[PDB]
RNA sequence: UUAAGAGUUAAACCUAGCCAACGAUCCAUAAUCGAUAAUGAAAGUUAGAACGAUCACGUUGACUCUGAAAUAUAGUCAAUAUCUAUAAGAUACAGCAGUGAGGAAUAUUGGACAAUGAUCGAAAGAUUGAUCCAGUUACUUAUUAGGAUGAUAUAUAUAUAUAUAUAAAUUGAUUAAAAAUAAAAUCCAUAAAUAAUUAAAAUAAUGAUAUUAAUUACCAUAUAUUUAUAUGGAUAUAUAUAUAUUUUAAUAGUCCUGACUAAUAUUUGUGCCAGCAGUCGCGGUAACACAAAGAGGGCGAGCGUUAAUCA
C-alpha cells in the first residue's frame, strides 16, 4: 500500500494513504489531506485527495470518477 | 422556534408598550388604600420593627408613592392660551391650529387612560363579588347535604 | 396643459441656458419646441440620450416653471477648498508647509 | 422631522417588495432598530384591480393598519411625524391641513368612517 | 428476502417459445398483446372489454382476479373469448362463474387491491335543477334541501354554483356539440344518485390613482415583529399566491 | 420537477396517475403488492415505491418530505385511517384537475395549468402547486378537456389510408351482398337478434389514390361519400380542432373513470368545485388509490421517520 | 470627591476579620443572549453566521478639555509602522469597493439618492459607501426545466372481430432475459424570440433598478355577462375587399447493487497482485465485494466525500 508523510499548513505531520491505481506524488509535492484511515494499515489516519495539488486523477478511471478526480 | 411556543408561536419582539401615566392616579382608590394600609411586620414583613434601628445613613421607609392628579398634568403640561393676543400670521395661525390639535389629543389620551384603569378595576372587583355568590351557594348546598343526617358518627366524618 | 413662455423665458433654449447645470448642451435634443419640452416624461428623455442626473433636473425645473416658482440655477454642492473633512487636516498640513 | 422622538417608517419585507412599519423612534437610532413603539403597518403597493373594475368605478386601495388612539397620544406629546407619515396621517384625518406644505383640488370622495 | 422482481402477470399467460433471433421480443410485451388482442387497421383494440366505455350507468372496472386474466370479449355478442392453441381467439372451454358472481359493491370498486375506494354517484340533471330552483327561488335553506335529498350542504352549494354557471353558458349557448356529447357520455359511465373594527377611507381628490384605507389596530398586536425568524433559506420557506394568481413569498 | 422517464415500463410495473393503455396493463397485471418474506425495511421500501409511483411521481422526494403532514384527519366497519397519507396532495391544483377528469394525467394537468388554460375563482392560475381551499371553483378551457378525454386526431395521411381501407371493405360488403342478397339479409338479422331491392339500393364507391389525394385535404373531403362518414376524412370532420373531431371517447377510459367524492364536477362547462379535503370514514376513503391499507401504512411509517 | 451609596479613589484612626473541598485563589479558554438557527418525543444539547437586544473596541497605553453623558475613532504625551511637507508634520480602511499575506474557503476599486431614513438650511434645496438596487458565487431555499399517442413497411380485393401475403427486424438471450413505450414517427401546446402596448414601487413633481413586471398576438368601439356577432383604422392578395392575418422549441448528472442497505439478466480482465472498505470484511483461475460491459436501485441541478452539531 502506498502512503506518504505530509507536513500540513498548521504545522503538524501526518501519514496519508494515496488511493487509486496510480499515484503521481513524489517528494515535495503539494497535496490536500482529508480525514479517513486506511483500515488495514495502522497509523495512516488520512486520505490524500486525487485531483488536487500535484496529485492527478486516476488514469483511465471511468466509475466513481468524482472520488478519484477523473474527468468526463 | 421552541421558545416561541411559550408566547403563542410568535417569532420576533415588539418593543415593550409604554404607560401614558407612569404612576397611579388619585381616583384609583385601591392603590392608595394598599399604599396607606398598615404595613405588616413579622415572618412576612416589609419594614423595620418598632424598636429596631435602621442604618444611620439610610431612610427607614421607602420613598412615598407620588400619585398623579390627571387635572394637574393637564393643567401644567397642556394648559391653555391664557389670552387670545394674536394677529393674522402665515405661521401664527398654523402654529395655533397645530397646538390646539396637540392639546386636544393629549387631554383625550390622559382622560381615556384614567377611564380605562377605573373601569378595569371595577370590572375585576365585580367579578370577584359575583364569585362570592358561587361560594355562598356552595355553602348552602352543604346545608342540604347535612340536613339529612341522623347524628350518628360516620366514617367520612371520622 | 402647457404653460406659455414668459418674457423672461421666450423659448426652450432660454430655459435651458437659465437653469444651467451644464444642461445647455441639450438644446438640440429638444429642438427648441416649447410644447415637446412641456409634454414628455423621463422615458422619452431616456430614449433621447439624456443621462439620469440631467433628465431628473430638467423635470424638476419644468415643474418649477409649471407652478411659477423660480427656475434659477442652484449649483451642486462642492467640497471645501482645503478638502473633505476627513482629509482636511493632512491637506492643511501640506499646504501650509508649501507656503 | 426634528427632535428626539419621531414617527417614521421602518422598512420591512424583502428586496423589490417593500412594506413599512409605522414606528415611534429615537432620531439618533438606526432606521431598522427596534423603536419606542410600533403604531402600525403600511403596505405601499396598491391592491391590483381588474380592468373590468376600472370601468365599474372602484380604485386601488392601499392597506394601512394603525393605532388611532395611541398615535394621538404620541402626536400630543410632541413626537414629530415625517413627511410620508404626515401624508398618511393627514389622509386619515388625524392631522388637519395645518401640517400641509407649499410643495403639496376637487374631492371625488370625502373621507368616511365605517365599521 | 427482497429481489428485483420483473412484474410478470400474476395470472397464467402464453409465454414465448423458440423465437427467430431477430424478433427481439420480451414476455411482458406478449402479455400486453394478449391482454389487448388484435389491433385494428384504425388503430383500435375492439376485442378488449375495456376499449369501449359503458353506456348503461354501470361502471366497467378491471376485474383481473374475477376474470383469471382473460380480458377479451366479442364486441357485439359480449360473450367471452379466449386464446387457443390454434392461435385464433375462440370460445372458452368452460364458463367462468366468478364473472357472473360479482358483489354489488365490487361493481363500483375502481381498483381490485383497494376495497375502500368507491366511485361517487352522479346526480341526475333534473335533481340539480330541482335543488337550484328550491334554493334560489323558493328559498329553502341548504340545510333543508340537504335533509330533503340526503346530500351534504357543501355539495348542495357547489351544485347551486355549477347550475348558475350552466345557466349562463346555456343563455349564451357557449356549450358546443362536442361538450354535450362528452357530458352525455360521462353521465352514463357512473351510477345515478337516487333521492367590529374602525375603518377610515381617506379622501380621494381628482388625479389620485389609489385610496388609503386605515384599519384600527392595537399596539403590541400591529406591526412586523423585530427579530422574526428568517425562513427564506430553509425548506419551510413560506409561499403564497396574490389574488392575481402570482406566486409571492408570504 | 422530476423529469419523466420510464414511467410506463412493464418490467417495473408501477401504476401511475394516468389513463394510458400501458398504465392500464400495469394496473391489471400487478395483482397486489407483495409484502411477504420481507424485513420491515424492505416492506417499507416496497410500500414507498408502489404508493409514491402513484401519488406524486413528479414531486421531488425532499419536497414531498416537507409537504408530508405527519398529522392526519378523520371525521361496524373500520375507518381506514392511514389511507389519508397522501390526502395532502389532493388539494393541489393539478391533482384536482386529474381527479375531476379534466386531464388524462397529473403531468397533463400540470401542462394545462402552466399553459394558462386553468382558472380558480375566475383568476388565471399558472402554477401547478396552487392549493385549493374548500368551496373553490376551478375551470378548464373546454377544448383542452375534450382533447384530454378524446382520441388522438389522426394525421392527414393516416386517416387517408384508413379511408382507403374503409372504401375497400365497403366495396367488399356491397359486392358480397349483390352476389347473395337474400341470405345476407337473413344472416344480418341473425346477428341483429325478403326485399331484393335491398342490395339494389346499396351503391359502390371508387378506390382513392394516395399519390393523387396527397396534400389536398379539401379535395379528399369531397371525394369521400361513405354512408357513415359523409364528406370528411376519418377523424377530421373539422381539421382545426385539437381532437378526433366526430368526438369519440378516448380508448381505455372506463377503467380509470372514478367520480371523486370531494369534488363536484360539471362536465358540460368543464368546471368543478372543491367541496372538502378528502376524509376517511368508516369503511371508505376519499383518497382514490390503487393500493390497500397495509401498503399505505408501511409508506406512512417510512415517511414518519424519513426512512430510518 | 460626585448629582448620588460604597475601601471606588486619596488622607487619618480603630477592630480582626473576609473567601474556601457545594471548590476559594491561580491558570487556560470565551464577547453574552432571544419570541434567532440546528436537533430531539421531550428534558435538554449545539451555534451565537444571518434577523433582533446588550456590551467592548476603532493600531497600543495613560491622562486632559468640552459636555448632562467620553479616559471620545477628539486633544496631549509616549509605543509600533509607514509616508513627505522634515514640522511642538500627516497617516493607521475592524466605513464601502479593492490589494497583498494567512487559509480548505467567503464577492463589485458597480448605479442612484427614485424610495425609507440621517445632517445642514427660513426656504429653495445640498450631502449621504447609511440605505435602496444591481454585479459575482448552486452557499441555501422555492418554481419551472413538454404533454398525449406510439412496436414495423409495402401489394391485393349505415357496414363494421377485415383477411391475406411477402419483406425486413439494433444490443443481449433461447424464454417467465431483458434493454424497450425506451427511440423514431404523429397530434397538440407553451417558453424564448418579434411586434405592440404597459402598470406598480410615488407622487405636487421626482424611477437607480430597467432592454420593468404583466397583458394581447394586428388595432380600437358597442353591446351582453371570460366568451362572442357587429362598426371603424391595419393587412398582402388577386381583382374599395371574398380571403387570411409573426414564429416557435427541448436541455441531466452523480453515487451505489455480499450483509447492515433499496438494487437477480448476465458476462469479461486480474488472481492475497492491482486494489476496495463506515462495520463485518473481499482479492490464490467460479470474484454478486478490485477494474469493467450489460441490466438495475437511490437522490437529482444536484450527487458523493471530508469536517463538525443533534438524535
Ligand atoms: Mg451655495
Ligand atoms: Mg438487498
Ligand atoms: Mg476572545
Ligand atoms: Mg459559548
Ligand atoms: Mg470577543
Ligand atoms: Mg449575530
Ligand atoms: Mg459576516
Ligand atoms: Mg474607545
Ligand atoms: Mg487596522
Ligand atoms: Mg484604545
Ligand atoms: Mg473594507
Ligand atoms: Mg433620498
Ligand atoms: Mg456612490
Ligand atoms: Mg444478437
Ligand atoms: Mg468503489
Ligand atoms: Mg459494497
Ligand atoms: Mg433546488
Amino acid at each position: 500500500r502506498k502512503a506518504c508523510r505530509v507536513r500540513l499548513t498548521n504545522g503538524n505531520v501526518v501519514s496519508a494513504y494515496i488511493p487509486g491505481e496510480g499515484h503521481d506524488a513524489q517528494e515535495h509535492s503539494i497535496v490536500y489531506v482529508r480525514g479517513g484511515r486506511c483500515q488495514d494499515l495502522p497509523g495512516v489516519k488520512y486520505h490524500v485527495i486525487r485531483g488536487a495539488g500535484d496529485l492527478s486523477g486516476v488514469v483511465n478511471r471511468i466509475s466513481s470518477r468524482s472520488k478519484y478526480g477523473a474527468k468526463k | 422556534g421552541k421558545g416561541a411556543a411559550k408566547y403563542g408561536f410568535k417569532s420576533g419582539v415588539f418593543p415593550t408598550t409604554r404607560s401614558i401615566l407612569k404612576s397611579p392616579t388619585t381616583k384609583q382608590t385601591d392603590i392608595i388604600n394598599k399604599v396607606k394600609s398598615p404595613k405588616p411586620k413579622g415572618v412576612l414583613g416589609i419594614g423595620y420593627a418598632k424598636g429596631v434601628k435602621h442604618p444611620k445613613g439610610s431612610h427607614r421607609l421607602s420613598p412615598k408613592v407620588n400619585f398623579i392628579d390627571v387635572d394637574n398634568l393637564i393643567a401644567k403640561t397642556v394648559a391653555e392660551p391664557q389670552s387670545i393676543k394674536s394677529s393674522n400670521g402665515s405661521a401664527q395661525k398654523v402654529r395655533l391650529q397645530k397646538a390646539e390639535l396637540r392639546r386636544k389629543f393629549l387631554i383625550e389620551a390622559f382622560r381615556k387612560e384614567e377611564a380605562r384603569l377605573l373601569h378595569k378595576h371595577e370590572y375585576l372587583q365585580k367579578r370577584t363579588k359575583e364569585l362570592e355568590k358561587a361560594k355562598e351557594l356552595e355553602l348552602e348546598k352543604l346545608n342540604k347535604e347535612k340536613s339529612s343526617d341522623l347524628t350518628i358518627m360516620t366514617l367520612d366524618k371520622m | 396643459t402647457i404653460p406659455k413662455p414668459s418674457d423672461q423665458v421666450p423659448d426652450v433654449d432660454a430655459f435651458l441656458n437659465k437653469i444651467g447645470r451644464n444642461c445647455n448642451e441639450l438644446k438640440d435634443t429638444f429642438e427648441n419646441n416649447w410644447n415637446n419640452l412641456f409634454q414628455w416624461d423621463s422615458k422619452i428623455l431616456k430614449e433621447k440620450g439624456v443621462n439620469i442626473q440631467q433628465r431628473k433636473y430638467i423635470l424638476k425645473q419644468v415643474h418649477n416653471y409649471r407652478n411659477n416658482r423660480p427656475i434659477h440655477e442652484i449649483k451642486l454642492g462642492k467640497k471645501s477648498f482645503f478638502g473633505g473633512e476627513r482629509k482636511r487636516k493632512a491637506f492643511t498640513a501640506k499646504w501650509k508647509a508649501e507656503n | 422631522t426634528c427632535g428626539l422622538v419621531r414617527i417614521r417608517l421602518a422598512r420591512f419585507g424583502r428586496k423589490n417588495s417593500p412594506v413599512y412599519n409605522i414606528v415611534v423612534a429615537n432620531s439618533r437610532k438606526a432606521r431598522d432598530a427596534k423603536p419606542i413603539e410600533v403604531l402600525g403597518t403600511y403596505v405601499p403597493v396598491p391592491s391590483p384591480v381588474t380592468k373590468r373594475e376600472l370601468k365599474r368605478g372602484v380604485v386601488p386601495i392601499k392597506d394601512v393598519k394603525l393605532d388611532f388612539d395611541r398615535t394621538k397620544y404620541w402626536i400630543g406629546v410632541g413626537a414629530q411625524p415625517s413627511e410620508t407619515v404626515t401624508k398618511l396621517l393627514r389622509k386619515a384625518g388625524i392631522l388637519n391641513d395645518a401640517w400641509a406644505t407649499s410643495k403639496n383640488r376637487k374631492v371625488v370622495f370625502e373621507r368616511m368612517e365605517t365599521l | 428476502f427482497s429481489r428485483r422482481r420483473i412484474a410478470y402477470p400474476f395470472y397464467p399467460f402464453k409465454k414465448l417459445g423458440r423465437q427467430h433471433p431477430k424478433k427481439h421480443d420480451t414476455n411482458l410485451k406478449t402479455a400486453m398483446r394478449q391482454f389487448l388482442g388484435p389491433k385494428n387497421y384504425k388503430g383500435e383494440y375492439v376485442m378488449n372489454k375495456y376499449f369501449t366505455v359503458p353506456t348503461n350507468h354501470v361502471p366497467n372496472y378491471i376485474k383481473p382476479d374475477l376474470e383469471r386474466g382473460q380480458s377479451l370479449e366479442h364486441p357485439v355478442t359480449k360473450k367471452p373469448l379466449q386464446l387457443r392453441y390454434d392461435g385464433t381467439l375462440g370460445p372458452p372451454p368452460v364458463e367462468n362463474k366468478r364473472l357472473q358472481n360479482i358483489f354489488k359493491d365490487r361493481l363500483l370498486q375502481p381498483f381490485p387491491s383497494n376495497p375502500h375506494c368507491k366511485t361517487n354517484y352522479v346526480l341526475s340533471p333534473q335533481l340539480k335543477q330541482s335543488i337550484f330552483e328550491e334554493i334560489t327561488v323558493e328559498g329553502l335553506s341548504a340545510q333543508q334541501v340537504s335533509q330533503k335529498y340526503g346530500l351534504k350542504i357543501p355539495r348542495v352549494e357547489a351544485i347551486v354554483k355549477l347550475v348558475s354557471v350552466e345557466n349562463s353558458w346555456n343563455r349564451r349557448n357557449r356549450v358546443s356539440s362536442d361538450l354535450k356529447t362528452m357530458d352525455e357520455t360521462l353521465y352514463r359511465m357512473f351510477p345515478v344518485f337516487d333521492s367590529n373594527t374602525k375603518v377610515i377611507y381617506g379622501e380621494l381628490v381628482e388625479g389620485e390613482r389609489s385610496q388609503y384605507k386605515f384599519t384600527n389596530a392595537k399596539v403590541g398586536k400591529v406591526g412586523y415583529r423585530y427579530g422574526s425568524g428568517n425562513r427564506d433559506n430553509k425548506k419551510d420557506r413560506r409561499i403564497g399566491f396574490n389574488k392575481l394568481g402570482q406566486m409571492v413569498y408570504i | 420537477p422530476r423529469k419523466a422517464n420510464l414511467l410506463k415500463s412493464l418490467a417495473r410495473g408501477r401504476v401511475r396517475t394516468s389513463f394510458n393503455k400501458y398504465n392500464l396493463f400495469n394496473l391489471y397485471k400487478k395483482g397486489g403488492v407483495d409484502l411477504k418474506s420481507k424485513s420491515l425495511y424492505q416492506q417499507k421500501w416496497t410500500a414507498k415505491q408502489e404508493t409514491r409511483a402513484y401519488h406524486g411521481e413528479h414531486l421531488t422526494e425532499k419536497r414531498w418530505q416537507t409537504v408530508f403532514k405527519p398529522k392526519l384527519d378523520s371525521v361496524i366497519k373500520e375507518t381506514p385511517f392511514l389511507l389519508q397519507t397522501f390526502a395532502v396532495l389532493e388539494k393541489r391544483l393539478d391533482f384536482a384537475l386529474f381527479r375531476a377528469m379534466f386531464a388524462s394525467s397529473v403531468r397533463q394537468a400540470r401542462q394545462f395549468i402552466l399553459h394558462g388554460n386553468v382558472r380558480v375563482n375566475g383568476v388565471k392560475i399558472k402554477h401547478p402547486s396552487y392549493t385549493l381551499k374548500p368551496g373553490d371553483m376551478f375551470s378548464v378551457k373546454p377544448d383542452k378537456v375534450l382533447e384530454a378525454l378524446g382520441a388522438k386526431k389522426p394525421s392527414f395521411q393516416e386517416a387517408l389510408k384508413i379511408d382507403k381501407t374503409q372504401i375497400v371493405l365497403w366495396n367488399k360488403y356491397v359486392k358480397e351482398a349483390k352476389t347473395e342478397p337474400k341470405e345476407v339479409w337473413e344472416k344480418k338479422l341473425e346477428n341483429f337478434e325478403f326485399d331484393p331491392k335491398w342490395a339494389k339500393n346499396l351503391k359502390y364507391h371508387d378506390p382513392i389514390k394516395l399519390s393523387e389525394l396527397e396534400g389536398d385535404e379539401p379535395k379528399a373531403r369531397k371525394l369521400i361519400n361513405l354512408p357513415w362518414q359523409k364528406n370528411y376524412v376519418y377523424g377530421r370532420q373539422d381539421p382545426k380542432k385539437p381532437f378526433f373531431t366526430p368526438w369519440k371517447p378516448r380508448p381505455f377510459l372506463s377503467p380509470f373513470a372514478i367520480l371523486p367524492h370531494h369534488l363536484e364536477i360539471s362536465f358540460k362547462t368543464c368546471h368543478a368545485v372543491y367541496l372538502r379535503d378528502p376524509v376517511a370514514r368508516p369503511g371508505q376513503s376519499e383518497v382514490i388509490s390503487p393500493f390497500d391499507v397495509p401498503v399505505h401504512e408501511r409508506a406512512y411509517m417510512y415517511y414518519l421517520r424519513n426512512g430510518k
